């Protein structure tokens, strides 16, 4: 979270929180509830929206849907959703703790080399996630997406 | 580092006075524009894979040169797929330390952790210093493509891409 | 770290004896083996990818340690496999062509079990991986190359248990 | 500069004594001299 | 051994063996056959290539056995002797592992802190070595001198 | 054959061609001699070829 | 000389470990513990062992046990092995 | 515009290994004469020699036919083969080698399957001359480092430029256009050897190890995150460090001989004095 | 600056000996050479233009610090090159005659990498043009008094870089 | 430029800048909008300019491109409108400045020593610049065909 | 760092080429003598110590360098030249493997002879130290593989000059 950035960060040098810091943690839990009214409203719609990314993932790839390809079968697309499920709920909790690191702890750090070890084309999880952003904009008004897009675009970041 | 307003403050303290309405002139300045260096910067995270994808091919349109052989003079151009990954590279810090300076409103993270050496490297490499000024400038159009119905965004996003410009250039006069 | 004749040649020196027949016996005998240990790291040189992706596939790739809660859920914690995979299947190759698993314990075994411990490392779950891994080594290098290979890989799960 | 390489000058000084010759040119017989030039021409850089 | 360093080499590179090391490996198993000839010779010559190892030794340097010297008498010309069959065996080490690998950790390691503790000139044992060198190269075809020779005269250079 | 026959006169050198054979070219150096022209520079010589007949 | 000099906050080296060992100390403990790296997956370097047993120096102990649980490693034990205890003059 | 300047010595970056250039470098780490295991490492592959020699002029001498039979598979339209473009620098010369392809103004099939399922192959014109103007060249350039492979030592220089490539030129090009060419090669280029004799077994080699590592996923960025403020974050391909000699690191297992117990704490001494002053 | 003669009269006279049998040894072996050193002196004299536009025209001429942004772009600076390549070709034309290096240190290097550094130029195209510059000049004088021309090329390179 | 130049000027002379001097900059300022129409013709107007520039230069000086000229073949042709191309620009650079300054350090320091460094006939090249003046003036009404003309002879002054 | 197939594989491919028939050339002519550095580097190994022995006492022993005053005095100062020598006859063997001075300039000669200045280090009795040292490097390596080993002796020699 927010505050853990901040015990860490002062902590390596030694002292108390400065001025700033004090205002970066009063600031961010001043905030609390819109982020926990937030992930209430993107839990009910996580049947809303991974429906949407399978829309547009896979008629932009349908070289992974078809014979040959990873997603191909049954049961390799039934996880399809659940990887979807996985970020979905990982992105809640990012919206939550006012940062990147459950984001980052979890899902980014090491990926490629999970996907890499799966047949996964990691260029292919970066438009998943892409189409998974662009899912979200729907079920959601104008005033709290831009909240949530820049915890989505630091994925795309994080998987180049 | 030092962006506007540390820089604006250590301009008071070394004349080791308050600070008047002409130096909080500056500051505000900052402040008005300081909701709208975020989107800039915020468009640059969710376009950062694709500006660089589109400057790469903007600057090898015009300089195929570069993607060939190097001639007898062992030069760092993106010849080898090991020159042009570490070639795109590059780009990302250009893009990168140009995104922080464009929300510190001031060219002073640039200098000092891009500009203080550049010359330095590029000439130990041999590294193109000409093609290397010009893909700065082509993400400059192409960041301001999004932005260019109105005209007060785009001296923000001119000027630390023009900084590097002026700055890493051989001086003709 | 001592290879077959590297053994052979301490043991013959340890009672300060020169190297009779049944010395360079053994020798002769590792020499035969040569021409198939090589081929046997060729090619799992090649495939070293490949078989580690086909190990964690048929062993632990959809139990519960890779779901959430289990051992390997973090991309992290399964990055960290396929790195740990890559140690058992390079260092078993060092034990085929070296003829000696002197080297896993030198470098690999010792403080592994109290190290997987420590982490809370499913020691059940490693073995079989290791075993998955050796069953697929027996499909590259052949029966014989196979059995000198899979002959390193259980001293690997016989310490580390 | 000393007695022995002085006597290649010795021809400059007394056309100096004797008022046939200015200070600036004076100053150009000098620096033209060979004398000059095995000492701080030759054996230095040629930018210093 | 040739393969216990080749190992350790690309050990601590974090790779593996490239051609140059995996083409030597199978250089030196191939080798291996006519390298069990060659300690085969010095194997059972050592009654010889000992005695009249010692032979020239003592003509070369009549002062450490001559009284004084620090093998003198019928005790240490003995232990005089005993110290080139020792060095004769770690060449026929030498020779089998294709390296001086086995001569290296075996009577070369912190060989002047003994013979100096002992009172032994270093400088004379390293003659003793040299006498046994002439005699087990003439034991050979040039092709094996050039091997047999080869290992004794490392061992008369880490000797001083 | 040298055919150094007679008359050898020197003024009145004329023209024609025969670009006899090179040798040595068998030696080694590692560069070769340059030529501009490439990337950068297509424009310009599809361009010069417009003036080239003239 | 030693590490309390006079040393705290607001002084100009700046606020960092600060050990009680006197002049030339010759304390020092012997200390097991596991830690793990937490970078590799980003930086890609070859791995090394992280469960070690060595003797560390009273002079350098806290900065160590500070530091290894800056990295998230658990100390499994750590003793005296060299060195008195509430010995006012010996310890140097 | 900067006010200082630390200087630019002048660096070579590494390109690649070869078997003659390692093992030098090896024990010039540790501070050694080579010894005769290593000795004999430099000798057999200059023993190699000549037919890692002969191989090259006898792959480079066809070059047109080992590329031009690959453009017959998975290039529609006529030949397809004029935009080759050989010499790649704009040099006058220095020397060239010959090729000497199409004289007279797909001839015999009896085996020929490239494309394993219904795989498209790009058309021809429709597919555009620009990006046209690099297929031939890549078809060239996989011919090219194959016979600087040969005429080195290991593959490695293979591996450096193939790991992340076909992730490059992913969005322009059909990667199983790829191996379909890159497989007409080795078809091609085993037409040449008597099998089963030495050359034969050398060249299938080092085909397998750029065409099956062509279809193998990029590695990973390496990133540099600092420790404290004032640094800043790097990040570097990591086909970037692995080209080169590759410097070595030393550790120190209790357990190991006490020869590499030995050359590890000798190494130990070379870093902190500079000068092994033990030996010195 | 000293020139053979003059570094073996000085070293035989810095001991206060005589000339011996040794540095006349060596004197007698540059007299060998002084027929060959002035005929490689005589033609570098002539084609000291054509050299020069061989070298750059090999070397430099068209990569992209020819073009604009590249460290020799104006005709200023593209103007002092050819000047600044004469001094290379000129003052090893010195060395080969003198058969002697010092005066190249003493009138060339000192100072001058620090000097690059300063105005930026980049010592590795420099050097290159000095190789291409050293290769041309092999050409001309032959193979041997090309290896003594270039013996002091390579000597500028050195202490350049 | 007129402005830095002005300034130099009265730099070196300790003093600030006159009436004479400010005057000028004041009358070069509001000359700015119609300079930057006249470069704004020779911008787009390259294409035409350089390669009938290169037309006249050709037919009035044949041996250049003759064989044995020193813009021969294909190749040099090229390059020999690349340099009309320069010179073409630093007078675009020259018009906006307001003076040959941009032209003086670039194209005309030292022109001598590159052209006969690089054997082509400096007298040819000054030929080609005057090509390109009168296709350049003919495309302006009398009023800038006085300045854009004006420029190239002054190139023409220093070229020879 | 560069070797005879490095440096011939650079300037094929530094323009773009392929390696024809020159440049192949020269790579067969280092092949056949690949026979010949190997043996001329392993006798260097085998008296290493020996030459070191015999340069010295040919060239510098008894001078007075070697007595007080000298620069080479103390037992430090004494011991730091046989270090010192060591590295130009080891380098040496490696130039001599590679068949390209290239790792000398790189690792020995920059900074060298600006080193020993600062130190005060006599270039003229260490170039002499290595010309004895070429001397009897010819004696064990024989003729034409002393011209080899001797070839790279000089241009030390030459640089460090
Ligand atoms: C009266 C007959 C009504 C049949 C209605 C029907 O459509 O019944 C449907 C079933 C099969 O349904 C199919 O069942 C499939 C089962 O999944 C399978 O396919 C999946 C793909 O996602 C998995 O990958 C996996 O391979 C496997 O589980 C899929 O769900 C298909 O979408 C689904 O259409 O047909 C059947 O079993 C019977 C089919 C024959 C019925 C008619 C027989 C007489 C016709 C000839 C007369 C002479
Ligand atoms: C919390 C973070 C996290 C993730 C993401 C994760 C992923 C993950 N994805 C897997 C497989 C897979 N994943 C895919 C995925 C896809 N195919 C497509 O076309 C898509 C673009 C994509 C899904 C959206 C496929 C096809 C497999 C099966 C590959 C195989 O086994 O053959 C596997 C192997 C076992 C399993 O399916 O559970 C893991 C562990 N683990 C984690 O801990
Ligand atoms: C934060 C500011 C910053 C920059 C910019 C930076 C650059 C930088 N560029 C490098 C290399 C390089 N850079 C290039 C780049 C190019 N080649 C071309 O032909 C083009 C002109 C250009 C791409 C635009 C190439 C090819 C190399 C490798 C040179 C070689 O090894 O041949 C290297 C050496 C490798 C390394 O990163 O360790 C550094 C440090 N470092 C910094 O700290
Ligand atoms: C060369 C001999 C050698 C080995 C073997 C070795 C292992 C080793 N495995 C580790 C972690 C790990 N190892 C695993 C492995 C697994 N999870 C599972 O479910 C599977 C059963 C298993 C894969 C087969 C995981 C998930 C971690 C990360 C643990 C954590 O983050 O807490 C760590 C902690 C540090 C790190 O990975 O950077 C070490 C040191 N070190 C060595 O020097
Ligand atoms: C395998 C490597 C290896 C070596 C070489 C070795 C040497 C060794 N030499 C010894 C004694 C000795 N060595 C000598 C040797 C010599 N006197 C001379 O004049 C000659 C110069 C020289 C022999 C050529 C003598 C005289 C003694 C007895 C010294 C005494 O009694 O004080 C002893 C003590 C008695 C014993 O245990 O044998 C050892 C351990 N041990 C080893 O493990
Ligand atoms: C951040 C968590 C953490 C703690 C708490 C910690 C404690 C710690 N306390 C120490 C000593 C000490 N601690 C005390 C404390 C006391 N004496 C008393 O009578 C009181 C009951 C008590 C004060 C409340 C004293 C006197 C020493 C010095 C002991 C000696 O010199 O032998 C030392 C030895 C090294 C040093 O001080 O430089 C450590 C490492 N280290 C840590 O990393
Ligand atoms: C010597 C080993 C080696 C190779 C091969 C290599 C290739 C390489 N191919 C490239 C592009 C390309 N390569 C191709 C085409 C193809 N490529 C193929 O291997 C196929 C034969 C064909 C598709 C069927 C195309 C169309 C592009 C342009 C892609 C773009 O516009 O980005 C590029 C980017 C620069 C460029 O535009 O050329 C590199 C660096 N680099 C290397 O170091
Ligand atoms: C901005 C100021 C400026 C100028 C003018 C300039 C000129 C310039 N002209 C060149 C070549 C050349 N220039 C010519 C020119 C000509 N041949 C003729 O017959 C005509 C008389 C004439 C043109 C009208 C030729 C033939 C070459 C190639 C010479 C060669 O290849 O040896 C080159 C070397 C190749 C290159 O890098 O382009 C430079 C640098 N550089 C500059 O920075
Ligand atoms: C691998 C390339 C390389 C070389 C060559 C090298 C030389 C080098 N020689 C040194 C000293 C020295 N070198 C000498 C050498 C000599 N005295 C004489 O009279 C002779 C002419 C000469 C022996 C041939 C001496 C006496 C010192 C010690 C100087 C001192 O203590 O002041 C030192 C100072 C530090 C030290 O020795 O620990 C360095 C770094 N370093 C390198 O990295």
């Amino acid at each position: 979270s927010l505050v853990t950035q901040v015990i860490l960060s002062a902590d390596d040098e030694l002292r108390y929180p400065t001025a700033g810091e004090l205002e970066t943690i009063s600031s961010y839990l001043k905030t609390g509830e819109y982020r926990i009214r937030l992930i209430s409203i993107l839990q009910g719609k996580e049947q809303e929206i991974i429906r949407l990314a399978s829309k547009k993932i896979f008629q932009l790839h349908p070289e992974y849907i078809a014979p040959g390809g990873n997603a191909s079968g049954a049961r390799q697309r039934a996880l399809c959703l659940r990887d979807y499920g996985w970020y979905l709920r990982l992105i809640t909790y990012a919206i939550l703790a006012g940062d990147k690191e459950p984001l980052e702890k979890i899902g980014i750090i090491g990926v490629r080399e999970m996907y890499n070890s799966l047949g996964v084309p990691i260029i292919g999880m970066i438009d998943a996630i892409k189409c998974l952003k662009e899912a979200t904009v729907e079920v959601i008004s104008q005033e709290e997406e831009d909240f949530v897009a820049p915890y989505y675009d630091y994925i795309i970041q994080g998987m180049s | 580092m030092q962006d506007i307003i540390t820089s604006v403050i250590n301009q008071y303290d070394l004349s080791g006075r308050y600070l008047d309405i002409k130096g909080i002139n500056q500051i505000n300045n900052y402040f008005d524009t300081g909701l709208k260096r975020l989107m800039i910067a915020k468009l640059i995270n969710k376009e950062a894979t694709n500006l660089i994808k589109e400057a790469s091919e903007l600057l090898f349109i015009e300089q195929p040169e570069l993607l060939r052989p190097c001639g007898n003079a062992f030069i760092g151009n993106a010849y080898t797929t090991r020159r042009y990954a570490a070639c795109i590279r590059d780009i990302e810090y250009y893009l990168r330390y140009s995104a922080y300076s464009i929300i510190a409103g001031n060219n002073s993270i640039l200098d000092e952790r891009v500009l203080d050496g550049l010359k330095e490297t590029y000439n130990s490499l041999l590294v193109p210093i000409g093609p290397t000024i010009r893909v700065i400038q082509l993400l400059k159009e192409i960041i301001q493509k999004k932005f260019s119905t109105e005209n007060i965004e785009n001296a923000i996003i001119a000027e630390p891409f023009d900084y590097l410009a002026i700055n890493l250039s051989d001086k003709n006069l | 770290m001592q290879d077959a004749i590297t053994s052979v040649i301490n043991a013959a020196d340890v009672q300060g004896k020169y190297l009779d027949a049944n010395s360079v016996e053994k020798l002769r005998g590792y020499f035969q083996t040569g021409e198939l240990r090589v081929r046997a790291a060729a090619t799992i040189a090649a495939n070293a990818a490949t078989i580690i992706k086909e190990a964690v596939a048929k062993s632990l790739l959809y139990s519960d340690i890779t779901r959430p809660g289990g051992n390997m859920y973090t991309t992290r914690r399964y990055a960290a496999c396929i790195r740990d995979l890559d140690y058992y299947l390079r260092y078993a190759t060092y034990g085929m062509l070296a003829g000696d698993p002197s080297i896993l314990d030198e470098r690999v075994l010792n403080g592994l079990k109290e190290t997987y411990n420590s982490l809370g490392v499913p020691i059940g779950a490693t073995i079989q991986a290791i075993q998955a891994m050796k069953e697929v080594t027996g499909s590259l290098v052949g029966s014989d190359a196979g059995k000198e290979m899979g002959l390193y890989f259980d001293y690997i799960c016989s310490g580390l248990s | 500069i000393y007695q022995n390489e002085r006597i290649g000058l010795k021809g400059i000084d007394n056309k100096f004594l004797d008022n046939n010759l200015s200070v600036k040119e004076l100053i150009r017989s000098l620096a033209i001299s060979d004398t000059f030039r095995s000492l701080y021409w030759t054996p230095l850089y040629v930018c210093k | 051994s040739i393969v216990t360093k080749s190992i350790v080499n690309a050990d601590a590179e974090a790779r593996y063996l490239s051609p140059g090391e995996l083409d030597r490996i199978k250089s030196f198993v191939l080798s291996g056959q006519r390298r069990l000839r060659i300690a085969q010779t010095l194997t059972e010559n050592r009654e010889r290539i000992v005695k009249q190892g010692g032979q020239q030794l003592f003509q070369r340097r009549p002062d450490v056995v001559s009284p004084g010297g620090n093998a003198y008498g019928e005790e240490m010309t003995a232990t005089c002797l005993r110290d080139l069959d020792y060095y004769l065996r770690l060449v026929t080490y030498g020779i089998i592992a294709g390296d001086v690998t086995p001569i290296e950790e075996i009577g070369l390691v912190g060989v002047k802190e003994m013979y100096s503790a002992l009172g032994t000139p270093i400088s004379g044992v390293a003659e003793g070595i040299r006498c046994m060198k002439d005699v087990a190269c003439s034991l050979l075809s040039g092709e094996d001198a050039a091997e047999v020779g080869f290992y004794f005269d490392y061992t008369l250079a880490a000797m001083q | 054959a040298a055919v150094g026959n007679k008359s050898n006169v020197d003024a009145p050198s004329f023209k024609g061609s025969n670009m006899e054979l090179a040798d040595s070219g068998a030696d080694y150096k590692a560069f070769p001699k340059r030529r501009m022209p490439g990337a950068n520079m297509q424009g310009f010589l599809d361009m010069a070829k417009g003036m080239k007949p003239k | 000389a030693y590490d309390m000099d006079g040393t705290g906050a607001g002084s100009l080296e700046p606020r960092g470990i600060k050990s009680s060992a006197v002049e030339k100390d010759s304390r020092c403990f012997k200390v097991t513990f596991v830690l793990p790296s937490q970078s590799r997956l980003y930086t890609f370097r070859e791995l090394q062992n992280v469960y070690t047993t060595k003797m560390v120096p009273f002079s350098s102990w806290y900065a160590e046990q500070q530091r290894i649980q800056k990295m998230g490693g658990k100390i499994l034990k750590v003793e005296l092995v060299a060195g008195g205890q509430m010995r006012s003059v010996g310890n140097q | 515009v900067t006010k200082a300047s630390g200087g630019s010595p002048v660096v070579k970056p590494q390109l690649y290994k070869t078997a003659s250039m390692l093992t030098i470098a090896q024990a010039e780490q540790q501070d050694r004469f080579l010894e005769l295991g290593e000795l004999n490492q430099l000798v057999s592959f200059l023993n190699t020699g000549n037919i890692r020699l002969e191989i090259a002029d006898l792959l480079t001498k066809n070059a047109n036919i080992i590329v031009a039979r690959a453009a017959d598979r998975i290039f529609v339209g006529g030949s397809a083969i004029s935009y080759l473009e050989r010499p790649q620098a704009s040099i006058i010369e220095a020397n060239s080698a010959d090729i000497a392809s199409i004289r007279q103004m797909t001839s015999v099939f009896q085996g020929n399957n490239a494309t394993p399922t219904g795989f498209k192959p790009i058309s021809v014109v429709r597919y555009g001359p620009s990006r046209m103007k690099k297929s031939l060249r890549d078809l060239d350039w996989f011919l090219r480092y194959l016979t600087y492979a040969i005429v080195a030592s290991d593959p490695n220089i293979l591996f450096v430029n193939i790991r992340g490539l076909r992730e490059i030129i992913e969005n322009a090009c059909s990667s199983a256009a790829t191996i379909v060419a890159l497989k007409e090669m080795k078809k091609t280029s085993l037409s040449l050897f008597p099998e089963n004799s030495i050359q034969k077994e050398i060249i299938e080699e080092y085909f397998n190890v750029v065409v099956d590592e062509f279809i193998n996923p990029a590695l990973t960025d390496t990133i540099r995150k600092r420790t404290s403020n004032d640094l800043q974050g790097l990040r570097l391909p990591q086909i970037y460090a692995k080209a080169g000699i590759s410097r070595q690191k030393f550790v120190m297992k209790p357990g190991l001989s006490t020869d590499e117990k030995q050359s590890v704490i000798s190494a130990c001494y070379r870093q902190v004095f500079e000068r092994d002053i033990s030996k010195a």
